């Protein structure tokens, strides 16, 4: 009869979706890897996908996927065990390494575009005219690090332009130069912006970036990672 | 309990958002609409513009047309008294024919022919809707999901008000414009049939309802999870990947065994959604046209 | 085993309990304290629900069913093969959920992200948690708990409803299914304009960001935002589960009548409760 029909070639249906829908998923990361870097012996039931080809605008890069990756980057990792299946311990610093939860990827190196071919991002002061329209204006507030120390003050809000949202707070370092945090970071109450991730000593050591004026992709992830991975190595230092 | 991210700490804005041209007639656009700072804690502050349009104009036109014509309805039920139509609002039901007129259009004003004609205004509300999802897409040089998806929409309410009554062979089949009496329709037709719970087709879209929220849940908050990388820029990190695409794909495998990519996860979810009802116009479809009784059908599969 | 890019973050460290003691993976599944206690919940509550099978003496899935205690029990505890079996597997489901959420707070630990995950798996915790602990210990009995069986649980979904009449007119239940329907519709969009702009018409460049606000406020005059969207599906499919479980804990414990029945507060206010003519009057 035509129900029992339906019932059993939508589970047809259903078998070839997930199929397609789970290759479509290994795009990226695929073929698995041994620790070593080397392709892994078993790769379980489902093949790569034919490549496909995203052409970026302004002339900006164009893109096939799955196709052969490397990290394009060295990686201070070193193994803790005789086997499969245990942690890396960085052979370095791991906040300087860009390893573990400060880890960081090789993105391109040059500023987001919008659809106009603007700088997506830019600095508040430089983008005519944006301004602080409602909530707390961080612009002049002590930054406070999470040893209760001040490392710096606020500048700038560094803003998407396109989405009109804060990404990040510009820092002026005891020296002159300055960082940027990222909004996402930063806790900004009425009288001063506290910085959970980061001691004041861990500042100096965020990433800095080419212009004053633009971040790219990789300068963002670089500045993000290291932020981030305070939460984890910045610890010792809370302490209180 | 650090800062958590679901409602932002400080507003910023700009000269306003016109956006893109591509093909887009834009004589056709509004200007901007007003800016709301109780937006702005959560989403966009903007509002407008909106792109006016021909189709636009003639779907917003028979889309109150049928809005109307249901509550002029209710206004005769409620004796043309204020009172009474606010009492009953919820009450008030502009039911289809009776099973004798059958399929044809000769039936009174108030015995199922102003139901006819507000059917009509809705069909063509709907479909030229439709036809805009598909040409503001066109006009910006976009593919054309959402118009698909959104016929999956399209597909269980024809089922519903069109298809199954022309196949039972009578508009008494169709469902009632009312609040509580579109309720009752909904509990009787389950009724009326065995019950939906033997209907696979039933337990088939449940579990892509459910499913969608459990996929809603994953992916809104997985992206607000590493939001402190910019991953809510899914269209970048498609291109060019970064570190907040990957610990979100390392999240769910270090979980669950399996991930999904930036372009990926966004398949998953059109499907998971359509999903609900493509196989939900198919139960309702099969129902009394094929299936009397999902009970007894269910005790054979015959 | 790993992703090209995985091996940069299995770093040491993450873990709430134990130190280093259980910091390792197996294929692709991170372990640590809360994997170990997962595990020990789980095969406990699986062992128990194969002894329900053996007692009951089937193996076929569409008829293995754990009852809870029959309504003469009370909040007490009851003979195994009575629903006793039926509490401890209870309790085994509940520890193995909690330690999943715990599990994977330590997972957002170990890669540096937020939490938000797990929070919003504990919204489905609470609902499960509500119609097998809150709502039975509120109303004097576990047996108003669901039982554990493929179909069974639908009967008991079937006849929960129909006592109260046609469960549609509880108040709570329709706010709960708005959600559901517009968390749909949602994901359905959020799904369909990513896709269109990350694949364009034959031979154009990927479209931007831009392209996607505007076709949104092209469509409805509208476009909530990249970071908007995922809040609004976050948002959608909580509230969804919270007003179900506000739905079924007010129901058989402040309101145990026909939920149409309700309704009635409104048409019978003193102002309109008489004016004849319409539905009511
Ligand atoms: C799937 C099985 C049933 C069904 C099952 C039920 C059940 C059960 C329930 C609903 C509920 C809803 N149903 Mg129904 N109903 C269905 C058919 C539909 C169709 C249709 C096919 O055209 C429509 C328009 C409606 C719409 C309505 C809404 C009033 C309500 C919320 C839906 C929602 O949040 O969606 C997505 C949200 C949007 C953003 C768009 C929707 C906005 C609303 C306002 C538009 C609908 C009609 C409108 C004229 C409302 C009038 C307002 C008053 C004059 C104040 N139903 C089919 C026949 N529906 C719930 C309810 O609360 O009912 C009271 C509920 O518990
Ligand atoms: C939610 C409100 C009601 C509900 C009423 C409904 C109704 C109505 C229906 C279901 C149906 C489903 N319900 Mg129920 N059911 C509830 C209680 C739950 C609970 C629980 C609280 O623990 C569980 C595990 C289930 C699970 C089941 C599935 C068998 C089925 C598909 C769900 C789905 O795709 O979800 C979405 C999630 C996913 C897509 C992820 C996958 C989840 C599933 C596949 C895993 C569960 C497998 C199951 C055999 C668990 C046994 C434990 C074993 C050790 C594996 N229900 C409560 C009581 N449920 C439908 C059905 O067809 O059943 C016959 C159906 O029509
Ligand atoms: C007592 C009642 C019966 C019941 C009988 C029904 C019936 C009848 C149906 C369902 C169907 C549904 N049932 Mg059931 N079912 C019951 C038990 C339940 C239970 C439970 C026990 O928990 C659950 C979870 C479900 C849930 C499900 C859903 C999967 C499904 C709704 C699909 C949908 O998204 O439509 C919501 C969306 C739509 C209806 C599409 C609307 C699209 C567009 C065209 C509307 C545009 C409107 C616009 C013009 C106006 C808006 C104004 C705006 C402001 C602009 N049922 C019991 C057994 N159920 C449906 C189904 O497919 O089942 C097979 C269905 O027909
Ligand atoms: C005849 C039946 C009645 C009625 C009976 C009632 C009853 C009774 C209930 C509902 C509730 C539901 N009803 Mg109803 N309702 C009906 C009409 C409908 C219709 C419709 C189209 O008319 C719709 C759309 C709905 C839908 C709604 C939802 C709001 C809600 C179910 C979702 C939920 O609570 O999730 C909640 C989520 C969960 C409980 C799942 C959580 C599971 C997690 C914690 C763990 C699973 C892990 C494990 C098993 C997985 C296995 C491991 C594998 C390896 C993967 N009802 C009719 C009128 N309705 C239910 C509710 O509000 O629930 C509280 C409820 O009890
Ligand atoms: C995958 C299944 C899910 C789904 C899919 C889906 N729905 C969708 C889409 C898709 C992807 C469309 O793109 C389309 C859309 O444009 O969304 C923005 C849509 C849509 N689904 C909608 C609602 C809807 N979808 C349904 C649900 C679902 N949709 C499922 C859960 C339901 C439910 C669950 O009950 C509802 C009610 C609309 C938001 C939209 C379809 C728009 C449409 O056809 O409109 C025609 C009629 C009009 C143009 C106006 C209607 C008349 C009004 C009563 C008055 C006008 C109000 C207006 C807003 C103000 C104007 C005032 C002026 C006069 C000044
Ligand atoms: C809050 C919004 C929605 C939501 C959220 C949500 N669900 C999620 C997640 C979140 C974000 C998790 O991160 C977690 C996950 O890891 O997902 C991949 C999960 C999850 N939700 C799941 C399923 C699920 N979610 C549900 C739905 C929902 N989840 C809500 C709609 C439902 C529905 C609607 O029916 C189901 C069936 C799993 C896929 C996963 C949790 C898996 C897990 O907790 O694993 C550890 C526990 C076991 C391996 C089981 C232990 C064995 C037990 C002792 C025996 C089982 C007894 C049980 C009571 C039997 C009942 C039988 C039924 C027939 C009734
Ligand atoms: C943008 O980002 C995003 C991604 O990333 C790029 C993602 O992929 C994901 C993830 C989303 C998907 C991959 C989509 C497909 C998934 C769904 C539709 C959800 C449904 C999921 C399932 C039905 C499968 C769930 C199965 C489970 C629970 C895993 C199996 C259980 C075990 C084996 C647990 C046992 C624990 C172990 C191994 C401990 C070991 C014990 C000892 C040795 C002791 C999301 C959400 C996302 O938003
Ligand atoms: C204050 O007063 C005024 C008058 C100003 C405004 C008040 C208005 C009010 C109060 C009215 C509100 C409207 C209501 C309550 C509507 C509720 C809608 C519901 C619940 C409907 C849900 C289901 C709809 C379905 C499934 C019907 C689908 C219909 C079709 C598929 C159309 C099929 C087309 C037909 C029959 C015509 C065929 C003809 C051709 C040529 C195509
Ligand atoms: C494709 O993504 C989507 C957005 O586009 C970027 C949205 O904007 C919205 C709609 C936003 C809402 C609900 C705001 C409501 C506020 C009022 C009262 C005007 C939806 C559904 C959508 O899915
Ligand atoms: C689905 C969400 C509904 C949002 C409605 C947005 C209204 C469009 C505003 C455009 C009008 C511009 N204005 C005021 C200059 O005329
Ligand atoms: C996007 C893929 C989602 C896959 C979900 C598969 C869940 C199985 C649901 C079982 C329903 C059983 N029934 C009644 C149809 O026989
Ligand atoms: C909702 C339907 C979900 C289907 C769940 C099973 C899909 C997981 C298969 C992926 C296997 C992972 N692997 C081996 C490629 O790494
Ligand atoms: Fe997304």
């Amino acid at each position: 009869d035509l129900a029992s029909l339906a019932i059993y070639s939508f589970w047809i249906f259903l078998a070839g979706l997930i199929y397609y829908l789970q290759t479509e998923n290994m795009r990226e990361g695929y073929p698995l890897e041994n620790e070593d870097g080397t392709p892994a012996a078993n790769q379980g039931p489902f093949p790569l996908p034919k490549p496909k080809t995203f052409i970026l605008p302004h002339g900006r890069g164009t893109l096939t996927v799955p196709g052969p990756e490397s990290e394009d980057r060295p990686i201070a990792l070193a193994r803790t065990a005789v086997s499969e299946g245990f942690p890396h311990a960085p052979t370095g610093d791991p906040m300087k390494d860009g390893v573990g939860p400060a880890s960081w990827v090789a993105r391109r190196d040059l500023p987001e575009l919008d659809g106009h071919g603007h700088n997506k991002i830019k600095p508040m002061k430089a983008a005519a005219g944006f301004h602080v329209s409602a909530g707390k204006n961080p612009i002049g507030l002590p930054v406070r690090g999470c040893d209760l120390e001040i490392a710096g003050k606020v500048v700038d809000i560094w803003v998407d332009i396109p989405e009109q949202m804060a990404r990040f707070l510009e820092v002026e370092l005891k020296d002159g130069s300055t960082r940027l945090l990222p909004m996402q970071m930063v806790k900004v109450q009425s009288n001063r912006v506290h910085v959970n991730a980061l001691s004041s000593d861990l500042f100096a050591g965020i990433p800095t970036i080419k212009s004053p004026t633009e971040v790219t992709l990789l300068e963002e992830d670089k500045i993000c990672g290291y932020v981030a991975g305070g939460l984890m190595y910045a610890a010792p230092k809370r302490k209180s | 309990a650090e800062y958590q991210n679901i409602f932002s700490q400080v507003q910023v804005r700009g000269p306003a958002d016109l956006g893109m041209t591509e093909d887009v007639n834009l004589a056709n656009r509004s200007g901007v609409g007003p800016f709301s700072t109780l937006l702005g804690w959560f989403g966009n502050a903007q509002l407008g513009p909106i792109y006016l349009g021909s189709l636009g104009v003639l779907s917003l036109f028979s889309g109150l047309m049928w809005f109307f014509t249901i509550g002029i309805w209710f206004w005769y039920q409620a004796g043309w008294n204020p009172a009474v139509f606010l009492r009953d609002l919820f009450f008030f039901s502009l039911e289809p024919p009776a099973p004798e007129y059958g399929l044809s259009f000769a039936a009174p004003l108030k015995e199922g022919g102003l139901w006819l004609i507000a059917s009509f205004f809705m069909f063509v509300a709907v479909w030229s809707w439709w036809g805009r999802t598909y040409l503001r897409a066109q006009a910006l040089g976009m593919g054309k999901h959402t118009a698909w998806a959104f016929l999956s929409a399209i597909w269980l309410w024809m089922v519903l008000g069109f298809i199954r009554p022309i196949l039972m062979g009578s508009w008494s089949e169709a469902v009632p414009y009312g609040i509580f009496s579109h309720l009752d329709w909904t509990n009787n037709f389950s009724l009326v049939h065995g019950n939906l719970f033997y209907n696979p087709f039933h337990g088939l879209s449940i579990a892509f309802l459910y499913g969608s929220a459990l996929l809603f849940a994953m992916h809104g908050a997985t992206i607000l999870a590493v939001s402190r990388f910019g991953g809510e820029r899914e269209l970048e990190q498609i291109a060019d990947r970064g570190t907040a695409a990957e610990r979100a794909a390392l999240f769910w495998r270090w979980t669950m065994g399996f991930n999904a990519t930036m372009e990926g996860i966004h398949r998953w979810a059109i499907w998971m959604a359509v999903l609900v009802t493509l196989t939900g116009g198919i139960g309702i479809l099969l129902s009394g046209t094929v299936v009397d009784n999902w009970y007894v059908w269910g005790q054979n599969h015959g | 085993a790993l992703l090209s890019f995985e091996r940069k973050y299995r770093v040491p460290g993450g873990t709430l309990v134990g130190g280093n003691l259980f910091d390792f993976w197996v294929g692709p599944f991170y372990v640590g304290f809360f994997g170990v206690a997962t595990f020990f919940f789980a095969a406990l509550g699986i062992i128990l629900i194969a002894w329900s099978a053996v007692l009951q003496g089937t193996w076929n899935p569409q008829l293995i069913s754990v009852y809870p205690p029959a309504l003469e029990y009370g909040l007490g505890g009851a003979p195994l093969a009575k629903g006793g079996l039926w509490q401890i597997i209870t309790i085994c489901a509940t520890g193995a959920f909690v330690s999943w959420a715990l599990r994977e707070v330590e997972i957002c630990r170990k890669l540096g992200i937020g939490y938000h995950i797990p929070f919003a798996f504990a919204f489905a915790i609470l609902a499960y948690l509500t119609l097998v602990l809150f709502r039975p210990v509120m109303m004097g009995a576990w047996g108003y708990a669901f039982p554990y069986g493929i179909w069974t649980h639908l009967d008991w979904v079937s006849n929960t409803g129909y006592t109260y009449g046609n469960f549609h007119y509880n108040p709570a239940h329709m706010i709960a299914i708005s959600f559901f329907f517009t968390n749909a519709l949602a994901l359905a969009l959020h799904g369909a304009l990513v896709l269109s702009a990350a694949n364009p018409e034959k031979g154009k460049e990927m479209r931007t960001p831009d392209h996607e606000d505007t076709f949104f406020r092209d469509l409805v005059g509208y476009s909530i935002g990249t970071l908007g969207i995922h809040r609004l599906g976050l948002l959608l499919s909580l509230s969804a589960v919270f007003f179900s479980a506000l739905c079924m804990i007010i129901t058989g414990t402040i309101w145990f009548d026909q939920w149409v029945d309700w309704w009635q507060w409104w048409v019978k206010l003193p102002w309109w409760a008489n004016i004849p003519g319409g539905i009511n009057g």
